[PDB]
């Protein structure tokens, strides 16, 4: 492409390159450090331990990409973003909640409290807490899991099924008659 | 390249 080029030499051997479009590019004398500075204000510089970091002027955000594939950016309201070359995507929120998206179209956030939340590309979720607690949620349904091994599910319809660690089986109408017990 | 990047977006 470009041919109506201007190049200077600095004092210590490094260039100066300007291009017609307007960007601005500056190499070191060993050509190994490479500084962009083009015409919309975006910087892009190229480092000793091999990131290469870009700032968006109008965004307003920063992006460096590591040696390893990893791209991690940060944007003005304090998020940051890390993209991995499986298109794994970690996100963290002012908040300091994480979220993770899978490749499948999983979605996982932890927590402030470490409770995780796993939202299933069918739309059901999973929630798992610290007591050793799971809820699973699909649209006919909440079901909590609890560490005695008890079951509880409340249908959408109200009905409820209490499942008591013995195996005995109760299921309640909206209005909490039994309606069912299996003893 | 000698272009910028295209402006990128937070996730929602």
């Amino acid at each position: 492409q470009s041919d109506s080029k201007i190049e200077k030499m600095l004092p210590d051997g490094g260039r100066l390159v300007v291009f017609p479009n307007g960007t601005r590019k500056e190499l070191s004398a060993d050509g190994q450090t490479v500084k962009v500075m083009f015409f919309n204000g975006d910087v892009k510089h190229t480092m000793p331990d091999q990131r290469v970091i870009y700032y968006y002027a109008e965004a307003q955000t920063t992006h460096i990409t590591y040696p390893d594939g990893m791209e991690v950016l940060q944007f003005p309201n304090n998020q940051t973003e890390k993209h991995f070359p499986d298109g794994r995507k970690e996100i963290t929120f002012p908040d300091q909640t994480v979220k993770t998206l899978h490749p499948d179209g999983r979605e996982e956030s932890v927590l402030t409290d470490g409770t995780i939340i796993q939202l299933n590309p069918d739309g059901s979720k999973v929630i798992q807490f610290n007591t050793g607690q799971r809820e699973i949620h699909t649209a006919d349904f909440k079901r909590r899991e609890y560490p005695d091994g008890t079951v509880k599910t409340v249908y959408s319809d109200g009905r409820q099924e209490t499942q008591y660690p013995t195996g005995r089986v109760r299921l309640k109408d909206p209005q909490g008659k039994v309606i069912m017990d299996t003893k | 390249d000698l272009s910028p990047r295209p402006s990128p977006n937070p996730h929602p």
